[PDB]
């Protein structure tokens, strides 16, 4: 609990103002375990307090994660996903159509997340990933 | 369609909190060694001296 | 923690200045604990950049500008990981040389070998980490 | 309609082809309602004769080439029938699955027994064909 996540803002302060900027909220949630939308984000940065404030501090944090809570809660729930990209049903799927996927369908991400995302999932010698082993890696926690 | 760009959003979701965890991991990771080293060489120089 | 005896004792030749890069082992002889990022960034952030050797007024500048990092350093008294996350307690030889001369203002493996004499050692081929840091601090 | 981010949800390789048999639903994923005898026509009319799969490129030329016809396959928003000459407002089941799986371009049974779950049927044994190709459009 919040001991952990008191050092997890403390490694988000990196001034040492006690207070973290309002645009690094969503990866203090997600550093914490939760895995909210930018959206649902906007939609609980906004207050008249933390719309107006540059700066958050961990006890605001935590007041806001209160009253969150069970939204909050709902981004840890899935740990099964179907895809495709296999069509024969070999299990695997490439480098290349894993990026094609998540960069540019969906909620479109950038190469930058998906090059730091290949440095914890595990790729054979022929630049292939066993995408069942990859979405367990991923729900992980 | 529209029921499955919302597998495709989710993931995009959970691999976006799974970057962040790695990410700060990584820097624990290296602030542990940073601060040991540390104690190490304050240390190693006031038993010298 | 300003001590002009210890200044003393850093000048050998009584010139009244040492030099700039024995402000590391300087500050570290008095008590406090900063990096050697830290002491780089100390130095730069005065026009000391012609500077061969310091002063103990200039020394004596530096440290009260920079109180409250320095201080921070010698706060600390116990230490985690993040390297193990079983929680066996336990990390490999092989680990431990890793984020010592790999991570971080890397240490020598010959540091390193100095650490690892008289360290236990067991037939997975890992070292209890608490008693490990303990036995190098608590000397 | 073009649209690079649709294909790359078809390109499910990232190959950068998706399969000529699949180019019907790709159109009907960017918008377009086409029939699967345009969709072959439109095929046909390129000697893609021995092309096993098609690129981006490929499939925004077909859609130049087409862009009347394609286009006309978007405009409508009221059906009517040609059923129904007594002007009831009715049809019978019966009647119905016929024009669906027996005329045209046929659907199977079990895709009408899918839109005909729900579906108020009376005593006669028909159904308000405004309202059932209301439902089926509308949501």
């Amino acid at each position: 609990q919040i001991a952990e996540f008191k050092e997890a803002f403390s490694l988000f302060d990196k001034d040492g103002d006690g207070t973290i900027t309002t645009k690094e909220l969503g990866t203090v949630m997600r550093s914490l375990g939760q895995n909210p939308t930018e959206a649902e984000l906007q939609d609980m940065i906004n207050e008249v307090d933390a719309d107006g404030n540059g700066t958050i501090d961990f006890p605001e944090f935590l007041t806001m994660m209160a009253r969150k809570m069970k939204d909050t809660d709902s981004e840890e729930e899935i740990r099964e996903a179907f895809r495709v990209f296999d069509k024969d049903g070999n299990g695997y799927i490439s480098a290349a159509e894993l990026r094609h996927v998540m960069t540019n369908l969906g909620e479109k991400l950038t190469d930058e997340e998906v090059d730091e995302m290949i440095r914890e999932a595990d790729i054979d010698g022929d630049g292939q990933v066993n995408y069942e082993e990859f979405v367990q890696m991923m729900t992980a926690k | 369609y529209m029921r499955m760009r919302r597998a495709a959003i989710t993931i995009q979701r959970y691999v976006r909190g799974h970057q962040a965890r790695c990410y700060a991991t990584f820097l624990r990771r290296t602030r542990a060694a940073i601060i040991i080293q540390k104690f190490q060489r304050m240390y190693v120089v006031r038993k010298r001296y």
